[PDB]
RNA sequence: GCGCGACCCCAGGUCAGGCGGGACUACCGCUGAGUUUAAGCAUAUAAAUAAGCGGAGGAGAAGAAACUUACAAGGAUUCCCCUAGUAACGGCGAGCGAACCGGGAGCAGCCCAGCUUGAGAAUCGGGCGGCUGUGCCGUCCGAAUUGUAGUCUGGAGAGGCGUCCUCAGCGACGGACCGGGCCCAAGUCCCCUGGAAAGGGGCGCCUGGGAGGGUGAGAGCCCCGUCCGGCCCGGACCCUGUCGCCCCACGAGGCGCCGUCAACGAGUCGGGUUGUUUGGGAAUGCAGCCCAAAUCGGGCGGUAGACUCCGUCCAAGGCUAAA
RNA sequence: UUGAAACACGGACCAAGGAGUCUGACAUGCGUGCGAGUCGACGGGUUCUGAAACCUGGGAUGCGCAAGGAAGCUGACGAGC
C-alpha cells in the first residue's frame, strides 16, 4: 500500500516511509493447481466414483435446490468455507455432464 | 531430633549497597590515611616517617 | 488477618522449597563463560570474537521502533543486490536470513552499505599455500591481520538529540494541531458510516 | 540399527546411536509428536516445550539470587 | 505316473548378529491421590504434586515458523532479567497466573517422499580370497523394479543460453590441551628452664618460598611440603602453525537473462460431541467416538457468526551443537 | 482462673539438650547515600591470599516524574483569606 499519512491519528496513521514491492518468492504459487496432479485426480474420479454425500449433494443442485445443496454440505464437512467450496464443485462437475 | 528452624542454605549471605556509597566510604577512608593522629590512634608504629 | 495493610497476596501454597534456585554458582558461571570466549577465541583465530555481521533492524511495537537494534541476519536481495552470493556469505563471516521481508526502502539502503562496509574491511587467506583464487588476499594484507575483537561495526540504537534553530512562521503559527489531530480522529471513526453511505448510493442510487 | 546395510547408510544411522533407544516408549516418534502438543509452535503451544513438565518446573522455580 | 515358477507360512542346537537386567542427582512418556486452605463444605486448592509403571544420555528434551504482531514491523530452539503478581482464570471467594515486545548468554542450520537411469540398478548385503586393513579390491550368491542409487525440498528447483568465476590428497615437524614420575632456600650455633626446646636471651641466615602438616610444649631456617620453575615417560588427539610433493573442470556449483514448466506428506487436516488439562475466557492443548476435506488451496490474526478487503505462514516425515 | 496453701493439675533428685527463627510481600518509624531523579540487582571487563574488591552499560529496565474514565478517550490556562 502507500506509506502512512506522517500523522500518529487517523487512516493509514503512522510513520512514512517509501513503501516498497517484494518479489514473488516460492509459496507464492502454493496451492495454485498443476496439470499433472489434476490429471491424475480427475483420472481416480472415473476409477473410484462418488462419496455417498458427494452424491446427495448433486441431486439437490439437480432439483434446483442450491440452499439445501450447502446445508448438507455444511453438516458432512464441517466448515461453510468448506461446504460453499464444495458445493460449487459438485455444480461444476453437474455442469460438465448435464451439457450433454 | 531435628533442630529448631534448621538453617537453609537461602539465606540472605550477601548484602547489597549502592555503587555511589561505597565510592563515598572509599573517599572518606583515603582521607583519613593522611591523617598522622588517626593513622597512630588505629595502632601502626608511625614515628620515625618522614610525612 | 488484621491492621490496615496491603491485602496480602504470596503464592507460597505449594512445595516451593523443593524448587528454591540460589545463585551461589554465579561467580562460578562467569569464569566458565569467560574461559569458553576464551578457548573459542583462540580455535577462531583470526576471525572476530563478536561473531558474524548482523544488519540494522528495527523494532516491532509503537513502544520500540523508534529504536534501532541487530537482527538475526541479511535478507537475499540485500545480499544480492551488494553482490555478495547466497551459499558465500555465511562462509565469509555474514549471516543469512531467508525469513526477513523489506518493506521500506530505507532499510534496504542502510544495510546494503553494511555489506560494502563489511567487504572493504575484510580480508580472506587463501585456501592453500600459493594459489590465489577469487576473493583472496594479497600477503601483504595477510601479514596485518589481526583476531579484532568487540565490536567492529556498532549499531546506534536510534536518532541523536539535535534541538536546531529556526525562525517561527506565519503559516507554522496558524496551524491547529490539536485541532488537526481531532479531525483526523473524526475520520477514522466515521470511515464506515460514510462508506456505507457511500456504498448504498450505487445500490440504490 | 546391527544390519550393516543400514549402518553404512547416511540417512539413518543416526537411529543407531544410544540416545535413540526406545524413541515410542519416550514419545519421540511422529505419534508421540502429537499427543505431545508439538505440532504447533506459538502461543496455543507454548507450554509443551521443552516440556508440560519442564515448562511447569520453570514456572515453580523461586530464584533468590545473592543480591536480592 | 511329473518335474515348474512364484505367494504365504514352517521347523532348525543352521552362518553371523543385536534384546532383556542394574543405579536416581538432573532428563523423556504414562498414571495419579489425599492430608491441607477456603476458619464448615461439595467446584476450587493442595497438584497437572507424592506414591505407582516404564525409557535415556553425559547431558536430556526442544529446534529452523501452517510464529508473532498491527509496527519504520520482527524472524529456529534453550536459559537468565524484565514484562509481572500483570492480561486472564476463580462458590469472581479462598486464591491462581502465563505469553508478546525489550535486554542479555549462545548462535547453525540441514535431508527426505513425489513427474523427471531406461541405449544401462548406475545402488546395497553376505560367503570366500587378498591387501595398504575402523577400510579398499576381486569373485560367487542374494536383496531390490510392489523401486536401491543420483537429482530435488519452496529460501526453491527442472530446462535453455552465456564472457565468465570456484573445486584433488597424502607426507614431515610441531603448539595447545591430558595423565604420570622425579629435582629443587635458609641454624638444629651459644647459655637457661624443662622428661622432651619446637620456650626465653644472644648471635645469624632464607624469603617470587611466613599455605599446610609432622616431629617428645607457640619451629620460616629439624623433616615433608609451599614459590619460582627444570626435567624424564606416556597419551589422546582429528583444532591450527609452518615447510614437501602433488596442481584443481570440461562434471558439478556460483553468477547474468528467460519465461515455458514448476509436482510440495489423507481416516490426515478440519468440524461436531464427550472427558481431561490450561491463564486461555461461544472452548488452551490432548484423547475417545462420529462426520470427514481441499489444490485461485490450506492454517492463523486471543468474542461465536455471514460478506469485502488486508497482514501472515505452508501442517499432516526426519536429523541438528552451543548457551 | 473472679478466686490456689488448696481435698485443682505438673513437679523424687542431678547433669547435659530444650521453644517467636529463616524466607517472600507490604507498612510505619529511624539511620545512610544521592535527589527529579534513583537503582548496575541479568550481563560484560577486570582482579595472582579473595566466589572478594574495582570499572562498564540506561537514550528510557523497575520505581518515581499525572490524573480521571468500564471504554473509546481527554489530560491540570498558574490562589486568596
Ligand atoms: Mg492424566
Ligand atoms: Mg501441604
Ligand atoms: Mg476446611
Ligand atoms: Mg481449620
Ligand atoms: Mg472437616
Ligand atoms: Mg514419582
Ligand atoms: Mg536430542
Ligand atoms: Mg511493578
Ligand atoms: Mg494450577
Ligand atoms: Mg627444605
Ligand atoms: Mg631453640
Ligand atoms: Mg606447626
Ligand atoms: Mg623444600
Ligand atoms: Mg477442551
Ligand atoms: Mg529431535
Ligand atoms: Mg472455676
Ligand atoms: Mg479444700
Ligand atoms: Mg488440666
Ligand atoms: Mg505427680
Ligand atoms: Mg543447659
Ligand atoms: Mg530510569
Amino acid at each position: 500500500s502507500q506509506p502512512k499519512s506522517g500523522l500518529f491519528v487517523g487512516i493509514n496513521k503512522g510513520h512514512v516511509v517509501t513503501k516498497r514491492e517484494l518479489p514473488p518468492r516460492p509459496s507464492d504459487r502454493k496451492g495454485k493447481g498443476t496439470k499433472r496432479v489434476h490429471f491424475v485426480r480427475n483420472l481416480i474420479r472415473e476409477v473410484a466414483g462418488f462419496a455417498p454425500y458427494e452424491k446427495r449433494i448433486t441431486e439437490l443442485l439437480k432439483v434446483g435446490k442450491d440452499k439445501r445443496a450447502l446445508k448438507v454440505a455444511k453438516r458432512k464437512l464441517g466448515t461453510h468455507k468448506r461446504a460453499k467450496k464444495k458445493r460449487e464443485e459438485m455444480s461444476s462437475v453437474l455442469r460438465k455432464m448435464r451439457s450433454a | 531430633g531435628r533442630m529448631f528452624a534448621p538453617t537453609r542454605i537461602w539465606r540472605k549471605w550477601h548484602r547489597r549497597v549502592n555503587v555511589r556509597l561505597r565510592r563515598v566510604a572509599v573517599a572518606s577512608a583515603l582521607a583519613a590515611t593522611a591523617v598522622p593522629a588517626i593513622v597512630t590512634a588505629r595502632g601502626h608504629r608511625i614515628e620515625s616517617v618522614p610525612e | 488477618v488484621k491492621h490496615n495493610n496491603v491485602i496480602p497476596n504470596g503464592h507460597f501454597k505449594k512445595h516451593w522449597q523443593n524448587y528454591v534456585k540460589t545463585w551461589f554458582n554465579q561467580p562460578a558461571r562467569k569464569q566458565r563463560r569467560r574461559i569458553a570466549r576464551q578457548k573459542k577465541a583462540v580455535k577462531i583465530f583470526p576471525r572476530p570474537t563478536s561473531g558474524p555481521l548482523r544488519p540494522i533492524v528495527q523494532c516491532q511495537t509503537r513502544k520500540y521502533n523508534m529504536k534501532a537494534r541487530a537482527g538475526r541476519g541479511f535478507t537475499l536481495e540485500e545480499l544480492k543486490s551488494a553482490g555478495i552470493p547466497k551459499k558465500l556469505a555465511p562462509t565469509i563471516g555474514i549471516s543469512v536470513d531467508h525469513r526477513r521481508k523489506n518493506r521500506s526502502l530505507e532499510g534496504m539502503q542502510s544495510n546494503i552499505q553494511r555489506l560494502k562496509t563489511y567487504k572493504a574491511k575484510l580480508v580472506i587467506f587463501p585456501r592453500r599455500a600459493r594459489k590465489v583464487k577469487a576473493g583472496d588476499s594479497t600477503p601483504e594484507e595477510l601479514a596485518n591481520a589481526t583476531q579484532v575483537q568487540g565490536d567492529y561495526m556498532p549499531i546506534a540504537r536510534g536518532e541523536k538529540r539535535s534541538v536546531e534553530v529556526v525562525k517561527v512562521t506565519e503559516e507554522m503559527k496558524e496551524f491547529k494541531a490539536y485541532g488537526k489531530l481531532r479531525v483526523e480522529r473524526m475520520n477514522q471513526r466515521q470511515l464506515g458510516a460514510r462508506q456505507k453511505k457511500a456504498a448504498e448510493a450505487e445500490k440504490e442510487e | 540399527v546391527a544390519h550393516s546395510a543400514v549402518r553404512n547408510d547416511p540417512r539413518i544411522n543416526w537411529l543407531c546411536k544410544p540416545v535413540h533407544k526406545h524413541r515410542e516408549l519416550r514419545g519421540l516418534t511422529s505419534a508421540g509428536k502429537k499427543f505431545r502438543g508439538l505440532r504447533g509452535k506459538g502461543h496455543r503451544h507454548h507450554k509443551n516445550r521443552p516440556s508440560r513438565r519442564a515448562t511447569w518446573k520453570r514456572n515453580q522455580t523461586v530464584s533468590l539470587r545473592r543480591y536480592r
